[PDB]
């Protein structure tokens, strides 16, 4: 006695195979997965006839396919996404004035504010596992983009996290190849050394929120032992990124495009979003608070950008 | 050679390490000097994050350089 079923790493390249009914899916293919559901031990029933199961690969078809669709060698991360996945397809993904969010469960908070945050800014993802993913979490179907951000950061579900960290594991992802930061570091004794990154590097800042006071210039500690002022000289990039640890701020309309609030301490918090729209947003999971003015404790703050060039001679 | 550590209270701690060092090398070093889990411990030269399996070489960090200890949110 057999049945037909499709094995898949990717659910979209199918594989037809006839399954021997007297045995575990675990036996016939390796790790074996059904809508999230781990059936490494179980034998075929009648109401598989025609589904789609996810597999392990254990060939050079299914290897090819699982790298060309999640860009990981990591063989631990289809059984890691698809654990994430049976309890994100529990989630709710409320749409919260055009974006969408997730209702608080299982310390998904810090997950929440990333997901708006990539619905703010210009981002191209490169595996197209993350690519798909994103528009249909954008049309309001996210379990599968969670599953995977928990699964690329390392995360599980429940587990406590960080905005700033989720999005530099994303940014890793993603095309920021062209993305370009020059800085310029001025010691009134030693003189002037310049300094080039790329990609994620160019996008991330840890220490200040404000991007006008990076532009400005920021004291740091030259090695001569004086203070040396380092300034933004050019950014070419969609977006920036500044992070510093919690700390009261100031959010002012239309000066960036949206903000991480961390409100707790080192060993427990948890993150409300704020956008600049018509007016400011705080979307804390599915609720909605608008106001004219908002200070908290900030700890991310994203500006879109294109090109700017300092007038810093 | 001697790199300098300024942590979220302004405390500023040395360490002796050598530019072949790891950034989780450099952890180790002040896990033993003040008892923070490597794990919670994020490194930053001048705003930029300093990443594991790198080493101070890479970042071209020089002697009496100064890195800042941030830690990781736990946000629920
Ligand atoms: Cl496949
Ligand atoms: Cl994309
Ligand atoms: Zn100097």
């Amino acid at each position: 006695r057999t049945i037909k079923v499709f094995t898949t790493v990717d659910n979209i390249n199918l594989h037809t195979q006839v399954v021997d009914m007297s045995m575990t899916y675990g036996q016939q293919f390796g790790p074996t997965y059904l809508d999230g559901a781990d059936v490494t031990k179980i034998k075929p029933h009648n109401s598989h006839e025609g589904k789609t199961f996810y597999v392990l690969p254990n060939d050079d078809t299914l290897r090819v396919e699982a790298f060309e669709y999640y860009h990981t060698t990591d063989p631990s991360f289809l059984g890691r996404y698809m654990s994430a996945l049976n309890h994100t397809k529990k989630w709710k993904y409320p749409q919260v004035n055009g974006l969408t969010s997730i209702k608080w469960a299982d310390n998904n908070s810090y997950l929440a504010t990333a997901l708006l945050t990539l619905q703010q800014i210009e981002l191209k993802f490169n595996p197209p596992a993350l690519q798909d993913a994103y528009y249909r979490a954008r049309a309001g179907e996210a379990a599968n983009f969670c599953a995977l951000i928990l699964a690329y950061c390392n995360k599980t579900v429940g587990e406590l996290g960080d905005v700033r960290e989720t999005m530099s594991y994303l940014f890793q992802h993603a095309n920021l190849d062209s993305c370009k930061r020059v800085l310029n570091v001025v010691c009134k004794t030693c003189g002037q050394q310049q300094t080039t990154l790329k990609g994620v590097e160019a996008v991330m800042y840890m220490g200040t929120l404000s991007y006008e006071q990076f532009k400005k210039g920021v004291q740091i500690p030259c090695t001569c032992g004086k203070q040396a002022t380092k300034y933004l000289v050019q950014q070419e990039s969609p977006f920036v990124m500044m992070s510093a640890p919690p700390a009261q701020y100031e959010l002012k309309h239309g000066t960036f495009t949206c903000a991480s609030e961390y409100t707790g301490n080192y060993q427990c918090g948890h993150y409300k979003h704020i956008t600049s729209k018509e007016t400011l947003y705080c979307i804390d999971g599915a609720l909605l608070t608008k106001s004219s003015e908002y200070k908290g404790p900030i700890t991310d703050v994203f500006y879109k950008e294109n090109s700017y060039t300092t007038t810093i001679k | 050679m001697q790199i300098f550590v300024k942590t979220l209270t302004g405390k500023t701690i040395t360490l002796e390490v050598e530019p072949s060092d790891t950034i989780e090398n450099v952890k180790a070093k002040i896990q033993d000097k003040e008892g923070i889990p490597p794990d919670q411990q994020r490194l930053i030269f001048a705003g930029k994050q300093l990443e594991d399996g790198r080493t101070l070489s890479d970042y071209n960090i020089q002697k009496e350089s100064t890195l800042h200890l941030v830690l990781r949110l736990r946000g629920g």
